[PDB]
């Protein structure tokens, strides 16, 4: 039905200003919101019908130390969405205590935008995992959404800490907040920092300005995730539908990135669909295989066309297995939206659930077991003494992403009557 | 040239839109039954149009032609053909323009397809979760009203706010002979269009219009289910595998109904931009018709008698399950593994049915044998 | 009129393009997969000794000319045809000491030059006057006779008709040599083997089904 979006950090700022600009540009308004002449569609998605013929997108604004959201401030997007609920780092533990002491107010900013739709689909949190500003305070706010609204579905668009980095209490802050990322989330979209910087290092040349870059590929991510939603198909026209196929229990619940052109700056879906399987051009860079994916195309789509690819996919097997199942590669076809450029007219991206994230999972609870081994880096913060003097949540989320890590290995299995 | 008639209790081979067929018996034998349908055509067409309108005026010259023909001996098919054919093509021409343009086709074409083949994903599923109570409750007269004002709360609620056209949609909860068994949509229809809707293709949309709205139903409260249980045993997370165990093959099924749907739906609005020949909308309008009704599978019996399980088996699951989000020790157990087992069952009954060989059917099999759980089978 | 309206629409020419395409480049390649067994691996492999399934419908104006007991006969040249181009790609995918290669080139010649005989001089040749006669048709009856005709000499060159126990079994045989040499890579009472069959074909073929000795002086 209608989601309401969440932004919090400063990175989480960035992701969500440039995905309202690129949800701008998308339909048809104006910065200030004013109407084209252009615009099977919806505008009720995001963007409340807001009362001065602006489509004003529901958004939380959140800022913790403001640097590039006194930035945002000063713009032609705040214009757009602005219902004037701002309200006030580097580490997991401050943003967390600063988000407990004010939690009351900053939900009754929920509550009133909760008021203000007539119905609710979900919750979108744009979040940076580690990212200092969003990290706490944002696993703070997630066990307050989760806890204050069982009824709802709950998204969080996440990074993975690796930007070939100094932070040495970063394992230990990823760490818990992924502890509660798999406690109090219904689904989790997971994308590799460093994947995003080889693509973007790869398809240009840049080194420097690589955040804004990577700023780009999420909101188009984002958008591309949501079009089905935003335009009315025949089902994912409401986010439990996509979020069903792919989880297939409530500890998997993270899911792989994939789009198949990495390229806007001829085709058609069966090269695509070839294109699309191979793990580089997945976003997200012993035995691995997917428990589920989906697949999502928007072009000139001929209908035969993805029949006769889906027959090259099967006898081909170039997509990774369930064991316990079926649950394969899903072919659905969205329209193609107004106002977009004219480059890979037929476009499919993907959602999938792997085990090879388990990999990387393990990668930074080595770092943390490291780094916890040796007993030098938590570099005794004052918030993380005073929150935990014991530190016994670290022990706490250890136990949990092992028990995660376990119950990936033993759905990698083909018996999956024995759990972890 | 008229539609009268002057017979005093005898034959001329011909027997608005009364009192006219042809029999092959009255018709001589040297005469053809296809000139006779193009002359009867011809008869019917202008009858109709004629009245109401307050048409055409070439029928001195055309009936110059005849009675030239009359004068000359004796009977010979081909100035017969020419005449009746030179008819017939300024009659069809006139007749098309009639029924295309004072009353649009188009637009009653997107309708249809946005409302009995669930084109409005959004409307129809804030209907569903809307009007839930009212459609659940058992068939009376009264309740017809509300689900239609809530029907038509949502069109508002989307922001698509229009006038016209809207209001000649209903939703008939009849009585006397839960309230989804006696569930049905409603469409009115002008005098130009109103040859082309006779009441079997609207009954016929009726049916697509259930089938659809039965499986778009199951899904959502089978998801509900599972999300207020995923955000909270060994009990509780066999059933979370359950409900995307079911969920599969359910939203498999909608979707080779969306296939069918996109491709059959392309043809025939292609054909009707076209053409400007009355019958070929018509031969249309029957291509479209056949095809759906094979692609529901509904003319065979077996595998209708397998999907109603499917939509059957989530809905004692999802009112089991709801009761107590804690384990289910109540016999909770002994319907789950009869469900799971059941659902192995109906689901390899019907890929089994699955597997002339129209296309469409044949890869949906494709998906599921890509990941080689029913190569086991 | 008629012959004129049948190949402007409903074009024999064109399921005759087809048909001798769906023997021997292409089909080659689907076939040399399957060297590397089932009735339903094939399909999804076509899709994508001897052996294949050949089958494709005609028309019914061109199911008057074209009869059911004639698509049996292009599965039969497809058969033969198989059985070289197997015998070929065995002898043709392998990378003592040099000795070995020796032993490559004797046999590897003789199954090359009698698959350029079986296409060029028959099946290319025939075809090739076949056509010509074909397009100068204006008549059903004599379409079906030219037909019959065409098959039932090729038919004869590449002999099937009788005669198979003094001609077909030595096919047969080198197809063995095929597999013998095959594995091996005893080597050398393999060429024993080969000039004894070798001769024994030649002393059968020095009486002669006249096209025969085309090759028995090759």
């Amino acid at each position: 039905r209608e989601i309401i979006t969440l932004q919090l950090g400063q990175c989480g700022n960035q992701i969500g200003f440039e995905f309202w600009k690129q949800l701008c540009a998308e339909h048809g308004i104006s910065p200030e919101g004013i109407v084209e002449e252009f615009a099977t569609d919806r505008k009720d998605v995001f963007f409340y019908q807001a009362d001065d013929e602006h489509y004003i997108p529901r958004a939380v604004l959140l800022d913790l130390e403001p640097r590039v959201i006194h930035s945002i401030l000063n713009s032609p997007y705040a214009k757009l969405y602005n219902p004037e609920n701002i309200y006030l780092g580097n580490n997991w533990a401050s943003g967390f205590s600063q988000g407990e002491k004010i939690h009351e107010d900053i939900f009754d900013i929920i509550d009133r935008e909760a008021d203000g739709s007539d119905s609710l689909e979900g919750f979108v949190l744009c979040h940076s995992i580690a990212g200092g500003t969003g990290s706490g305070l944002g696993s703070y706010l997630l066990e307050r959404l989760n806890d204050r609204y069982p009824k709802k579905l709950v998204q969080t668009y996440s990074v993975f800490p690796n930007q070939d980095e100094d932070v040495v209490v970063q394992p230990y802050n990823s760490l818990l907040t992924l502890k509660r990322l798999t406690q109090n989330a219904d689904c989790v979209v997971v994308l590799d920092n460093t994947a995003l910087n080889r693509i973007a290092t790869d398809r240009l040349h840049i080194q420097n300005p690589s955040f804004s870059q990577i700023n780009q590929l999420v909101s188009t991510i984002m958008s591309a995730s949501t079009t089905t939603l935003r335009y009315p198909g025949y089902m994912n026209n409401d986010l439990i539908g996509l979020i069903a196929s792919l989880i297939p229990t409530p500890r998997l619940h993270f899911l792989m990135t994939g789009y198949t052109p990495l390229t806007t700056d001829k085709t058609t879906v069966l090269d695509v669909m070839r294109r699309l399987l191979q793990p580089k051009n997945v976003m997200v860079s012993t035995n691995h295989c997917y428990i589920a994916i989906l697949n999502i195309i928007q072009g000139e789509v001929d209908p035969t066309q993805v029949h006769k690819s889906l027959q090259r996919i099967r006898e081909r097997k170039l997509a990774n297995f369930i064991p316990w199942g079926p649950a394969s590669i899903q072919v659905a076809l969205s329209r193609k939206s107004p106002y977009l450029p004219s480059a890979h007219r037929v476009s499919g991206l993907m959602m999938a659930n792997h085990t090879s994230i388990s990999s990387l999972f393990e990668r930074t609870c080595r770092q943390y077991d490291k780094l916890r081994k040796r007993e030098a880096f938590l570099e005794q913060f004052r918030k993380e003494d005073m929150f935990k003097d014991n530190f016994d949540e670290m022990d706490t989320s250890r136990e949990i992403v092992q028990q995660l890590i376990d119950e990936y290995h033993a759905a990698t299995r083909p018996d999956y009557i024995s759990w972890g | 040239l008229h539609g009268l008639l002057l017979d005093q209790h005898e034959e001329f081979f011909i027997k608005s839109l009364k009192q006219f067929s042809l029999r092959v018996e009255i018709l001589p034998s040297y005469i053809p039954v296809r000139v006779a349908e193009k002359i009867l055509f011809v008869g019917e067409s202008v009858q109709m149009f004629e009245n109401q309108n307050v048409l055409k005026n070439q029928e001195d010259t055309f009936a110059a032609e005849l009675h030239r023909l009359k004068q000359q001996p004796l009977f010979s098919l081909v100035d017969f053909e020419q005449v009746v054919d030179r008819i017939r093509s300024t009659v069809a021409e006139h007749l098309w323009k009639l029924m295309v343009e004072e009353s649009d086709l188009l637009g009653q074409l997107k309708i249809i397809k946005d409302f009995y083949l669930l084109g409005r994903g959004e409307l129809f599923q804030a209907f569903i979760d809307t009007a839930q109570h009212m459609l659940k409750t058992p068939p009376t007269a009264v309740t017809e009203h509300d689900v239609n004002v809530a029907f038509q709360q949502s069109a508002h609620k989307v922001l698509l706010d229009d006038d016209n056209l809207l209001p000649l949609l209903h939703l008939t909860i009849e009585y006397h002979g839960s309230g989804w068994a006696a569930l049905g949509l409603s469409y009115k229809v002008q005098w130009p269009l109103h040859i082309l809707f006779t009441p079997a293709v609207l009954e016929k949309y009726n049916v697509v219009f259930k089938y659809l709205l039965s499986v778009r139903r199951v899904q959502a409260e089978l998801q509900h289910c599972w999300a207020l249980q995923m955000q909270r045993q060994t009990d509780a997370i066999k059933w979370r595998l359950r409900n995307h165990m079911a969920f599969l093959v359910d939203n498999l099924q909608y979707y080779l109904q969306v296939d069918v749907l996109e491709s059959q739906f392309s043809q025939l609005l292609h054909q009707i931009n076209s053409t400007r020949d009355f019958e070929s909308i018509r031969l249309a309008h029957d291509h479209f018709l056949s095809n759906l009704l094979a692609q529901s599978f509904i003319l065979l019996k077996p595998v209708f008698h397998c999907l109603n399980e499917i939509l059957d088996l989530c809905h004692s699951f999802c009112s089991l399950v709801s009761q107590n989000l804690g384990p289910l020790d109540e016999r909770g157990a002994a319907q789950l593994s009869i469900l799971v087992k059941g659902f192995s069952r109906q689901s390899s009954l019907l890929f089994k049915i699955l597997s002339h060989q129209i296309n469409s059917d044949l890869a949906q099999l494709l998906l599921r044998l890509d990941y080689n759980k029913y190569y086991t089978q | 009129n008629l012959m004129q309206t049948l190949k402007k629409d409903y074009r024999l020419v064109e399921y005759l393009q087809a048909m001798r395409n769906f023997f021997l480049d292409t089909m080659y390649d689907f076939y040399t997969s399957i060297f590397d067994q089932n009735v339903s691996f094939l399909n999804v492999q076509l899709q994508e000794l001897d052996g294949l399934t050949l089958s494709y419908k005609v028309p019914w104006p061109v199911d008057i000319v074209i009869s059911l007991e004639c698509q049996k006969i292009y599965n039969q040249v497809f058969l033969l045809l198989l059985q070289i181009k197997w015998a070929k790609y065995s002898l043709d995918v392998l990378l003592q000491i040099h000795r070995m290669f020796l032993l490559r080139v004797k046999l590897m010649h003789f199954v090359n030059s009698l698959h350029n005989y079986i296409m060029t001089r028959i099946l290319h040749s025939t075809g090739l006057e076949f056509q010509h006669q074909v397009e100068e048709a204006k008549d059903l009856d004599q379409l079906i006779k030219i037909h019959y005709r065409y098959l039932s000499t090729i038919h004869d060159r590449c002999l099937l008709r009788e005669k198979v126990s003094f001609v077909k079994e030595a096919i047969m045989k080198v197809l063995n040599l095929a597999l013998m040499f095959a594995d091996g890579w005893s080597i050398e009472k393999m060429e024993s083997d080969f000039k004894n069959c070798h001769m024994f074909l030649v002393t059968i073929l020095n009486k002669a089904f006249p096209h025969l000795e085309s090759l028995a002086l090759s």
